[PDB]
């Protein structure tokens, strides 16, 4: 139920301009209930005209600003159909390069918890999993900040992509 | 022949001036943050303003009035340039551009043996661009913080200053604690990568000195090294620095708490240079407040006499912050806990640079008087550790009416069987024997107040004050009558307290 | 109890000496086993404290060790033992691999329960 | 016979009772008696440990001043995420919920916390830090906030576990100022199920309670009396606002 | 007196400015208590050095 509320939310807003989105988000906000982003983002992608998708992805991608979490919820909520496009794909593959960028000293690869699903971005935008930790890599030897010991110890973890076995052996052997 | 500057004696002549009453520890910050310069003095004092902002004005990170940072600054170097010789503006912009790269705490020489600029030429630019730079002793120091990055981005070096100032450098390495550890962050700059990946692998030799400073350098190779060889492709060397380098850094993280924590010891085996250095550093954190850092510059500065002009003008610094906390609504305020670690701090850092009356009146200004009995066990514990019984006395009879300081004191010099001066006792006594005390906790176990009864009966019997039946009178209000439950469990806080009160009254 | 001994025999005439016995004596009973980095560095820095009255060249040097001891073993493990796991899980199943080596990493997981506090905090099923 | 120092609780020094959710009395006295003697719940504690309720009490009732809900969550590898809700008057200390779901940061194990901090009424959600974990909060929060809203707070302690947890509720049952709520005794009894569904009496938090010693060997499981341990320390020490005047 | 051992050691290491061969009888000296303070050791460590620094000339490892 609760239909009206959604037509009440999207009245008159324009998805495919960059103010429209924001509109309707501050008409969500109005009445403070049932906040759950994943649902505007799967309705607001229920609402968009054929032809302007990327626009409704570049527009989304840009306005909120997202944090390190949020971001998982948009890959997770693309319909499957727009696979089939190729303005999509590139698109993507811009939109994740921009977030491996924005925050190199904090992506790691965990067992416990998994904040960035790489194999989901992989397969959405065309990027092989081994690019993605050297765009990683080469923004941490760029970066003028000094490095923590939680980055220091995960650091392994990505640059194993790069070893011969025979060298990881050795590596270990030193640890 | 050669003029010299004022003493102190001509500055303290010149002071009294404008504000015929002004103290000693006025003088000393007058004195210290004019670097003894007549010109600054009276520019400082032409604004008539109150003799409190005067002293602001010249501390550390003083009022931002510039919303557009570095305006003013430009047309000063600009104009400094225009004004000199021909032969001067080559040195100039090579002393700006040095200033650009350096560690923070700079001493002059190795400052004119980089850029080959004299000595006293470094000093009259400094004083003749003022704030935000300062000298005193032999060292170079910013005061702000904005104004620092805004100078770090404006006047970034080139290659060939770079090339001058690496060629330059590296032969003091033998010798020079500073030099060893700025020559990494010059090398990075300089894209002498290979150099600095075989400086940080191998056993490449150190000068002497203690372990607090050989450690830095240790730290500094690593994290540079690291950068190195992920910019040349050296993965299984980085992965091998990454490994040795993440314990290194978690011991450094967990050094500096203990610095911090120890100020009484610190203070005393580290020499004024490192203590001087720590502050510029920025090297302790934050206690959950935001100002906190300040509350310890000001403690372990204090201990020297010499640095006691720099010490009052950080304490200065520290109530402001105290003040914006007293004013936050009570639920924020609820979230930014403030502990008695920092009463004793700042109790130890006033009666150090003031005095200790002055001490004694800011632990009034707290309103529960549970907080007096918790900040004077710590501050009789540090006085009695090093045999400062004088200065303890003095603190004692200050505290007037507030009883808990006492009563506190003197739970403390019981332990270690040390005298309390008489008068402060035969005044808490006569105030004991008519109105009720009770040191009580908010968790109900572990009253105190049984122990701090008896440490004064235990006092006042030693030096022969009061009578017996008043001692009889006094316990026979506080003994209960039943007995607590304490007696038959082992590890409550309370039982011997008890077990001494009861054989006390007994006999 | 033995730090206060050694505190007030020092103030005392005459007593000095054992200023020095309370403070070896108490040395003893924690300096050969295991314990953390930081609760180690606490226990020299009261040892430094007790004998500042009387020998202050003797008392820095506990200061030093203090200072020095920082390095060891510490809260910074399960942090370590996690990139250890991620080197040995990538070459296992690619190369032959000599006796000692997988000797050694499970003498390692044996030293490194024993630091932890809780046992639902120590990786069993990964390792 | 170790059998005054062996284990230091004992069921017998507190007061059960099926307390009103609303309102409660102001004080209680304590007397294990006969006639206040339970026979019909569910007991597992050592022989001679009997429960009763209180003998007298006040005729003057109000509302309770703070409510806390307390998590331990769940580390590596699978065992079941511990909580604990807790209400305070005076100097008591009231007990109403205490059990534990199997699982991880999975969505149905959040979904069950967030509805059961709505079906208390809490105030406060506390939690457990470790090791700059730094995740459960950053991702609990926007799943509570869709069915209640409150502030989330942690709290990091040190030491000995077993000796923290000895050491924290032995003065507060030596006051006698606990008092549990009666159905509680029953619900953790029927809970205690191993990962088969199987009763296993070592899920059960009493039992992990009765067999509590200050030895590093104690017990193997500690999950839901831990997050009793914090409720009450957290209780203890949050009570506290200075001020500063001039 | 007790606690100003290491003020002796060096007072008299300075004071008489001390030839090649009388230096041997200060090591033989000093009591087998002394040993057992660490500051004592850092400084006879710190007096050693002194002594091979200033006859390295005639320093040598002999049979006689």
């Amino acid at each position: 139920g609760h239909d009206q509320e959604w037509e009440s939310i999207f009245k008159d807003c324009d998805l495919s301009s960059i103010d429209g989105i924001s509109a309707a988000y501050e008409k969500f906000r109005n009445v403070p209930e049932f906040y759950s982003k994943e649902t505007f983002i799967k309705k607001a992608i229920s609402r968009v005209k054929t032809g302007k998708e990327c626009s409704f992805i570049t527009a989304i991608g840009a306005i909120f600003h997202w944090g390190l979490y949020d971001f998982k919820y948009i890959l997770e909520s693309i319909p499957d159909e727009w696979t089939s496009r190729l303005s999509i794909k590139t698109t993507l593959a811009g939109l994740i390069k921009e977030y491996c960028q924005r925050f190199c000293m904090r992506i790691r690869k965990s067992r416990v918890y998994e904040i960035f699903p790489f194999s989901l971005a992989s397969r959405l935008s065309g990027i092989s999993e081994k690019e993605i930790f050297g765009i990683t890599l080469e923004a941490i030897a760029e970066s003028p900040e000094p490095a923590n010991s939680d980055r220091l110890f995960s650091l392994p973890g990505l640059l194993v992509s790069k070893l011969e076995s025979n060298e990881a052996l050795d590596v270990l052997s030193y640890a | 022949l050669s003029l010299q500057t004022f003493n102190r004696d001509e500055t303290a002549a010149h002071l009294h001036q404008k504000f015929p009453d002004a103290s000693e520890s006025d003088v000393d910050e007058f004195h210290r943050l004019s670097s003894c310069n007549p010109r600054v003095q009276a520019l400082s004092l032409s604004q008539n303003l109150p003799l409190n902002d005067t002293l602001r004005l010249l501390g550390p990170n003083p009022k931002t009035v510039e919303d557009t940072i570095g305006e003013v600054l430009e047309k000063s170097i600009a104009r400094l340039r225009d004004t000199a010789g021909i032969s001067e503006r080559a040195q100039i912009d090579t002393i700006c551009s040095a200033l650009a790269i350096l560690r923070p705490l700079i001493p002059l020489s190795v400052l004119s043996a980089i850029s080959g600029v004299a000595g006293s030429a470094i000093k009259s630019f400094a004083l003749d661009l003022g704030r935000p730079l300062i000298v005193s002793g032999e060292t170079i120091q910013f005061f702000d913080e904005p104004a620092e990055t805004w100078f770090q981005r404006r006047f970034r070096p080139s290659a060939a200053d770079l090339h001058q100032f690496i060629t330059k450098l590296r032969p003091l390495t033998k010798d020079s604690s500073y030099a060893a550890s700025v020559l990494p962050a010059l090398m990075l700059e300089g894209n002498q990568l290979s150099e600095l990946i075989e400086l940080a692998i191998s056993s490449q030799a150190l000068p002497e000195t203690s372990a607090v400073e050989r450690r830095d350098i240790e730290l500094q190779r690593l994290q540079f090294a690291l950068k190195a060889a992920l910019r040349t492709g050296r993965y299984q060397d980085a992965a091998k620095l990454a490994l040795k380098a993440g314990g290194e850094c978690a011991g450094d993280n967990r050094q500096r708490v203990l610095l911090r924590d120890n100020i009484d010891l610190a203070a005393k085996f580290v020499g004024s240079n490192g203590v001087q250095e720590l502050v510029s550093r920025n090297a302790f954190p934050d206690t959950g407040w935001p100002g906190s850092r300040n509350a310890y510059y000001a403690a372990i500065l204090s201990e020297y006499p010499e640095l006691s002009g720099e010490a009052r003008s950080r304490l200065r610094l520290t109530m402001e912050w105290l003040t914006n906390w007293s004013q936050l609504p009570d639920d924020e305020r609820s979230r930014q806990n403030v502990t008695d670690q920092d009463r004793a701090v700042m109790l130890i850092a006033c009666l150090n640079i003031h005095g200790a009356e002055a001490a004694a009146r800011e632990l009034r200004r707290w309103r529960p008087r549970k907080l007096s009995f918790d900040a004077g066990k710590i501050v009789a514990m540090q006085l009695l550790a090093h045999a400062r019984y004088d200065e303890l006395d003095q603190l004692a009879i200050a505290a007037g009416n507030d009883i808990s300081l006492v009563m506190g004191i003197v739970l403390e010099a019981r332990k270690l069987h040390r005298p309390v001066a008489e008068q402060a006792i035969r005044r808490t006594w006569r105030l004991l024997k008519s109105q009720r005390v009770s040191i009580k906790d908010r968790n109900h176990a572990n009253n105190q107040t049984i122990a701090a009864i008896t440490g004064m009966v235990e006092m006042a019997l030693i030096q022969s004050v009061c009578t017996e039946s008043e001692s009889i009178q006094l316990l026979d209000r506080y003994l209960p009558k039943v007995p607590p439950y304490a007696l038959t469990s082992e590890y409550s806080k309370e039982r011997v307290a008890y077990v001494r009160a009861y054989a006390l009254q007994a006999n | 109890t033995l730090h206060r001994f050694s505190s007030v025999c020092a103030e005392i005439s005459g007593l000095g000496e054992l200023s020095y016995h309370f403070a070896e004596l108490a040395l003893s009973l924690w300096r050969d086993e295991h314990s953390d980095a930081q609760i180690k560095a606490d226990g020299y820095i009261d040892l430094s404290r007790s004998l500042i009255s009387l020998d202050e060249p003797e008392a820095k040097e506990y200061f030093n060790q203090a200072i020095e001891v920082t390095n060891k073993l510490g809260d910074e493990n399960l942090s370590r033992w996690e990139a250890i796991l991620d080197l040995a899980e990538y070459v296992a199943g690619k190369t032959q691999v000599p006796p000692e080596i997988s000797y050694k990493l499970a003498r390692c997981a044996e030293l490194t329960r024993e630091y932890v506090d809780r046992d639902k905090h120590f990786a069993w099923s990964d390792t | 016979l170790s059998d005054a120092e062996k284990y230091p609780l004992r069921l017998r020094d507190a007061i059960v009772c099926a307390v009103d959710p609303e309102r409660a009395p102001l004080s209680y006295q304590w007397l294990p008696n006969r006639q206040n003697r339970n026979e019909e719940l569910p007991n597992v504690g050592l022989k001679g440990d009997d429960i009763h309720a209180f003998h007298t009490c006040s005729s003057r009732t109000a509302e309770y001043q703070s409510k806390i809900l307390v998590i331990d969550p769940s580390g590596r590898g699978k065992d079941e995420t511990g909580y604990a809700v807790l209400y305070s008057l005076n100097g008591y200390i009231y007990l109403m919920e205490v059990g534990g779901f199997r699982g991880g940061y999975d969505d149905a194990t959040l979904e069950k916390l967030a509805k059961k901090a709505k079906q208390w009424k809490v105030q406060t959600v506390v939690h457990e830090s470790n090791f700059g974990d730094g995740m459960f909060g950053k991702i609990f929060s926007p799943i509570l906030l869709k069915h209640h809203k409150c502030a989330l707070e942690e709290i990091r302690a040190k030491g000995m576990k077993e000796m923290r947890i000895c050491d924290t509720i032995e003065p507060l049952m030596g006051a006698h100022k606990l008092v549990i709520r009666d159905e509680v005794i029953r619900e953790d009894y029927q809970t205690a199920r191993d990962l088969d569904g199987k009763h296993d009496v070592r899920y059960s938090a009493f039992y992990q309670m009765t067999r509590m010693t200050r030895e590093r060997g104690a017990v193997a499981h500690d999950d839901r009396i831990d997050a009793i341990a914090l409720g009450i320390e957290y209780l203890r020490e949050g009570m506290l606002v200075d001020s500063r005047v001039g």
